[PDB]
């Protein structure tokens, strides 16, 4: 009615002002329950009539914000749940609430993704260990504070120059007592020579195996490759996106410039350039192995899971 | 030989087509005259019937087209217990089956010119007809980019290429085969069509290929290949021999390393160089 | 114009004889035709000798020898206060210089042909005589091995490099120029020679070198370059673009990183590329 409207233009300029809420696993259960609440609240006859619907708002929610896929896949996701229900059924009243149920399953599936990948953490780390990170992840924070319990290694938590958040991942791994070393992002091929392998998070898994995630990263890549480190992106599935790098030059994300150059650096402002990306591009050749909450692939690997979690039909939305 | 007859009927009858799609409708005319009652008895017909199009042409995508052809007709010999309806049912598979053949190029043209900037340089190597489908699908999506392309030295297509893309009024250079590593370096994406497509994603091409691709390695360059689902081949090249000789004959096809490709764009879509083995495998030969 | 005459004079007598080595002939006969005491008088003179030197011929070889002749003419004038015995001194010292010069492919043969195998294979470039100098050294030295010519298409001296060589009775074959790729697994070195050297260790040469020299450089060959000493040449190209556009002219000339190339074979002996650095520092251009 009218209040799945209220929530949906609250949650579309919410996305459109800044980033509500922090977390990106808080964000897809409330696309999850917003779109349960979608599929609750309307009538339809066919499948395809919800389908056109449903790629409609899902047109709107990405158009509100185009740099943050998890909305965007997710749309996606409930889309291939209704085609295989579809599929399964048409080989017709009974269809909402197994839609309710997969809905209900993708969320227990994703209320446990990172204690998972903390399950299989201790299969990736071993004693006296260099780590280096970058960025800011819970996911990867919680991955080495809880694999800091029965092993004892070193995390490099190197900041990033637009926000430098993490001095969060520092403290929030210094009080469990991994011996964090904090550093610069123009510092990592000075300390690529000592670190061991590389644990990093993204924000968003790409179809060719490719990444965008935190500014820098693609720099580590590239001296990880160099130095022949391996590299964990350790990244949930509902950050997988079918969205090809270049599509129409909507990659990276720009913000203000005032956190490189303030406002009162002088008259010299006008006569210069600024930009300040908060996002990166790195290609799959430079990057390992993943690590899923179903466990460990490899970045040959990510067209499987993008074929068993999305259909090429919908790429377009 | 009827075979060979009608398969230069079809190919010649349009340069616009290639000689696997030929080769899979001579076959398809082939099994719908064969009227023969027997599995093994049409296996050996068809078999006899790609040993004389590959005696006669030295491609390889006539070669796999034919093994396509004969894992189909394995396919639905092994789903159908009588042989009476399904010989029916291999002429209107085959016959579907071509159809969503004949309109792959298009697909292929819609889902990988988005790749392609505006204002960018394309490297690109001897005539198919799928790059300037590609080529003219981004031109027709209002694009504008600097075009060079391999002159192919051991038969002049290249040049047909220039001159099929001057007629077509867009900025193409003949440049010199010798210099792909002179030009590698202002390429800031290498789009290259390929005739072949072995299990592990590496490809089989024209000779001058494979040594691109070593540019592409060194210089960072994007290597992409284009190429349709029916040039998959179940074979793996090691080296240069490994390649079989027959298709050889001054070499004339150069096989290329997987870890030198970038991307593939068939039409399954956009994928990584792994997905050639994975469709093989389900396919199991 | 005689000075182009006595150039083409020199060059058209013998077709085993170098474009620098005649142009370095010519120079030294116009500096004794000269006949004009003065030391900027004659400086000038032989900056147009070059200009037209280097307008006539767009070699690379006969502007890096006048280059040479430059510098030598500049520490004879440095040396001599007086003119007069100064002159005799450039003629003594230049004819010397040239009776050197004369005999550096002899001494490049010897001193080079010692690291080519028995029962291998090697890979070479276009028609140069310092390549068949090394190699029929290396037959009247007792070695047998398979030699792989680039037809290298511009002007077809590949070819007539391997006429020399079947005249010469030893096995070798021309390659395709778009199959250097193809044979870099079997080429288990890769000898090469230059026309020009620059300053950090990469070399100036026909066409189609530097893309031979990164297939040596991702197949792990060690890619050997042959060239004299008077091809040493005080520039710094950093991209394609950046040698001088006079030498190009379809592209005619590739610079080859120096980190592709793994020995130089030169009148000092066999030479890290950082070598030649340390030739130009004390020449000091």
């Amino acid at each position: 009615g009218s209040e799945l409207s209220e929530r949906i233009e609250s949650f579309v300029e919410t996305l459109k002002r800044g980033g509500g809420p922090r977390s990106s696993e808080e964000m897809a259960r409330e696309t999850l329950g917003l779109l349960r609440q979608i599929i609750t609240d309307h009538r339809w006859s066919n499948a395809g009539e919800l389908m056109e619907l449903i790629r409609r708002e899902g047109r709107r929610m990405t158009a509100a914000q185009p740099s943050e896929t998890t909305v965007g896949n997710m749309v996606r996701r409930v889309l291939k749940i209704i085609r295989e229900e579809y599929g399964r059924l048409h080989g017709y009243a009974q269809l909402q609430s197994n839609i309710i149920e997969a809905i209900n399953e993708l969320l227990v599936e994703l209320e446990g993704t990172m204690e998972n990948i903390a399950a299989q953490a201790l299969e990736h780390i071993h004693s006296n260990e260099v780590i280096m990170t970058i960025g800011f992840s819970r996911t990867v924070e919680a991955f080495l504070k809880e694999a800091a319990r029965k092993r004892k290694f070193h995390v490099i938590v190197a900041e990033c120059a637009p926000f430098c958040q993490g001095h969060e991942m520092a403290v929030n791994l210094s009080k469990a007592g991994i011996e964090t070393t904090v550093m610069t992002d123009a510092a990592i091929f000075a300390v690529m020579s000592r670190v061991n392998k590389v644990i990093i998070g993204t924000k968003t898994i790409l179809a060719n195996g490719a990444l965008r995630a935190v500014t820098g990263t693609h720099t580590l890549a590239l001296a990880a490759k160099h130095h022949s480190t391996p590299l964990i992106v350790c990244a949930p599935m509902f950050k997988l996106s079918p969205q090809f790098p270049n599509e129409e030059d909507s990659f990276h994300k720009f913000v203000a410039p005032e956190e490189v150059l303030p406002f009162t650096e002088g008259d010299i402002l006008e006569k210069v350039s600024v930009h300040c990306p908060v996002f990166d591009y790195v290609p799959p050749e430079l990057i390992t192995l993943f690590i899923s909450n179903i466990g460990g692939n490899a970045p040959s690997y990510i067209y499987r899971l993008m074929s068993e979690l999305y259909h090429p039909d919908d790429h377009v939305l | 030989k009827e075979l060979i007859e009608y398969f230069k009927s079809q190919m010649k009858e349009d340069p616009d087509m290639a000689s696997a799609v030929a080769a899979i409708r001579t076959l398809l005319e082939f099994l719908k005259r064969d009227k023969g009652e027997t599995i093994q008895g049409l296996r050996a017909n068809l078999t006899s019937a790609i040993e004389t199009l590959c005696g006669v042409d030295s491609s390889v995508a006539v070669s796999s087209g034919g093994e396509l052809f004969l894992r189909f007709i394995s396919l639905a010999s092994l789903e159908y217990s009588d042989y009476s309806k399904c010989k029916k049912i291999m002429i209107e598979r085959g016959e579907l089956f071509l159809r969503r053949i004949s309109l792959s190029r298009n697909k292929i043209a819609d889902l990988c010119h988005t790749f392609i900037k505006d204002g960018a340089t394309i490297l690109t190597h001897a005539y198919s007809r799928v790059v300037l489908r590609v080529l003219e699908a981004a031109v027709a999506a209002k694009k504008r980019f600097s075009v060079y392309v391999t002159e192919s030295q051991p038969d002049l297509s290249g040049k047909k290429m220039a001159k099929a893309l001057c007629h077509l009024n867009v900025p193409v250079t003949v440049v010199l085969d010798a210099a792909v590593g002179y030009i590698m370096e202002k390429a800031d994406l290498v789009i290259v069509g390929a005739e072949g497509v072995v299990e592990n994603g590496g490809i089989i091409n024209k000779i001058g290929t494979n040594q691109m691709a070593v540019c592409a390695k060194a210089q960072n360059k994007p290597f992409y290949v284009v190429a349709e689902s029916f040039k998959f081949v179940r074979l793996f090249p090691l080296n240069q021999q490994d390649v079989p000789d027959k298709f050889k004959y001054h070499p004339w096809v150069d096989y290329t390393a997987p870890s030198l490709i970038t991307l593939l764009f068939t039409d399954l879509g956009v994928l990584t160089p792994s997905a050639v083995s994975d469709e093989l495998i389900k396919l199991y030969l």
